[PDB]
């Protein structure tokens, strides 16, 4: 197993471990270069595609996957996430060992890259053969192989860029950076796009601010121009951007919440300090997990309805009508798009709110149990550091953590779900999922910045 | 009967929120400025990449 | 194995982008 | 593939 795959592990390229720690300014520069490369690849279409007119059942796995259909980033960050969860499950099921020796973790990284590349090849083959990019029989072996090679090398670039970020050149991981970059790109596009669409009422810009300026300059600077620019229905609004800024501000405010535990040291005396237990204890993992669950359920419902239509169970799981849920569990798990949608079906809005809050709370608690951030898992860190709580005994470190951390995780789940629901209700551009992910990732970057400043 | 666990959770959440350290007027400005800068960077780099590549995609495809 | 730095990775990414662009250009000019 | 909170299209 490990012995026979180690020579297969070493073939893949690896990022050189930096000789000296990289400062924050040029860390930001390298992160900007990495996201620029990812964005440029997101715009270049694959070669050999005859038709991009298909179903694309994973349309909702695009904000959390940083995927753009038909381009070099067809798969987005799916190889990285798949390899990460595969390795975490393998380590937790004791087939392999991450270890602590540099050789052990180097082999772990090499095998993670190997499994990510295997997943990349598998996804590319599935995408090619299952009818996307055109008929695989019509494209031929040469075109199908060329598309598979393009997707393979694009995935190799994604893993290389993520490894570049993680080895110390960037500000985090490829997953968070690419997700936040896609969300911010979407919001800025819907704010400032020069794209124009004509529906019989002349030229009309697709970006909100550009449409505002165009209308104010053209239509006699009328109050009707401002009313349309703020309450436009066929294109992005100015009220949608105002609600996006408002949700940004509120999520920032609630991301700044923390429970500051006064901790001292019983090993190195004089190391008074603070342990911040954030209200958003699991930063955006509830969003990622909830979006993945809902989107996977959507894919399952679409697959069942397409093949096994008419069955009562399939209809209850979801009714579809491009597609969007119209009935069933998939509908009740779908955000109400407009205020009129909320008004016509209050029951759907209530069920969506309850499901979002409960799922976010459940995923937050499950993640603090899984990822090693449980109260017991933090009490182990307190014990094997000499750290105790200032006004509490050393034998009571776990009980205070048991009081704080589970409640912090659950209520962070509720707060995050409520923020996403509020953003979805207000019509915020970027959506609740996108806005929350973007704010949490930029806050991770900001907290890395303040950590580096404190180290100075 | 889950009324008692729900009330206990609500009470614990209220206590934890009251004991949390909320951002001040200066912390909020600092975090908001940092978020705005990071947004502007990522979003505008992506916007300009897409805007540049639209003519390129027209030319090559 | 082979360990590369950030600049080799940037060059590899740019070369892959340019190779896909060249594939597109070659296909367009051959078909036209 | 759609199994679950996993994210591995198709």
């Amino acid at each position: 197993f490990l012995e026979v795959i180690k020579p297969f592990c070493v073939i893949l390229p690896e990022i050189q471990k930096p000789e000296r720690k990289i400062q924050f300014k040029e860390k930001v520069l390298w992160t900007a270069i990495t996201l620029f490369i990812f964005l440029v690849c997101c715009q270049i279409p694959l070669f050999g595609i005859m038709s991009s007119d298909s179903a694309d059942p994973f349309y909702w796995m695009r904000v959390i996957l940083a995927s753009n259909r038909g381009t070099l980033m067809e798969l987005g960050i799916s190889p990285i996430v798949t390899s990460g969860l595969i390795m975490q499950l393998l380590a937790g099921a004791k087939i392999i060992e991450v270890g602590d020796t540099p050789k052990d973790r180097a082999l772990f990284n090499g095998a993670q890259k190997l499994f990510g590349m295997i997943i990349t090849i598998g996804q590319s083959i599935v995408y090619v053969m299952t009818g996307m990019y055109g008929d695989p029989s019509e494209m031929g072996a040469g075109i199908c192989l060329l598309i598979t090679i393009q997707l393979f090398v694009a995935g190799l670039i994604v893993l290389l860029l993520d490894e570049l970020l993680q080895k110390g050149y960037g500000l985090g991981s490829g997953i968070s950076l690419f997700i936040a970059t896609n969300i911010c790109e979407t919001i800025v596009w819907k704010a400032f796009s020069p794209t124009t669409v004509n529906t019989g009422r002349g030229m009309e810009f697709e970006g909100a601010i550009i449409a505002l300026f165009h209308l104010l300059a053209t239509r006699t600077d009328k109050v009707r121009a401002l009313r349309e620019a703020f309450y436009r229905q066929n294109l992005p609004n100015l009220m949608n951007l105002i609600a996006t800024i408002f949700v940004f501000a509120v999520v920032i405010y609630f991301q700044g919440f923390r429970y500051e535990l006064p901790i001292r040291s019983t090993k190195v005396r004089g190391q008074i300090g603070i342990y911040p237990i954030k209200l958003f204890y699991t930063s955006n993992i509830p969003i990622i997990l909830q979006s993945a669950l809902v989107s996977n359920l959507y894919v399952i419902s679409q697959m069942l309805s397409a093949r096994f239509s008419g069955n009562l169970l399939v209809s209850l799981l979801g009714t579809w009508s491009r597609a969007y849920p119209v009935g069933g569990l998939c509908y009740y798990l779908s955000p109400p798009e407009s205020f009129g949608s909320v008004l016509e079906d209050p029951v759907h809005a209530v069920v969506y709110i309850v499901f979002m809050l409960g799922s976010c709370a459940f995923f937050s608690k499950t993640w603090i149990e899984v990822s090693g951030s449980s109260p017991r898992d933090i009490a182990k860190q307190f014990k094997d550091q000499g750290m105790v709580i200032n006004g509490k005994r050393e034998t009571s470190i776990y009980r205070e953590l048991k009081k704080i951390i589970p409640t912090a995780a659950a209520f962070g789940g509720l707060c995050i779900g409520a923020l996403s629901v509020l953003a979805d209700f207000l019509g915020a551009i970027g959506s609740g999922t996108g806005i929350l992910l973007a704010v949490t990732i930029i806050y991770q970057y900001f907290e890395i910045f303040v950590k580096e400043q404190s180290e100075v | 009967q889950f009324v008692e666990p729900s009330r206990q959770f609500v009470k614990d959440s209220i206590r934890l929120v009251k004991r949390c350290t909320k951002p001040d007027r200066k912390e909020f400005q600092k975090i908001a400025m940092a978020t705005a800068i990071g947004f502007a960077i990522m979003g505008f780099i992506g916007f300009f990449v897409k805007l540049i590549h639209i003519p390129i995609n027209n030319i090559i495809v | 194995g082979l360990k590369v730095g950030p600049v080799p990775v940037l060059v590899m990414s740019l070369l892959f982008i340019a190779s896909v662009f060249m594939l597109h250009i070659w296909g367009k000019y051959t078909r036209s | 593939a759609x199994i679950x909170x996993x994210l591995t299209x198709l």
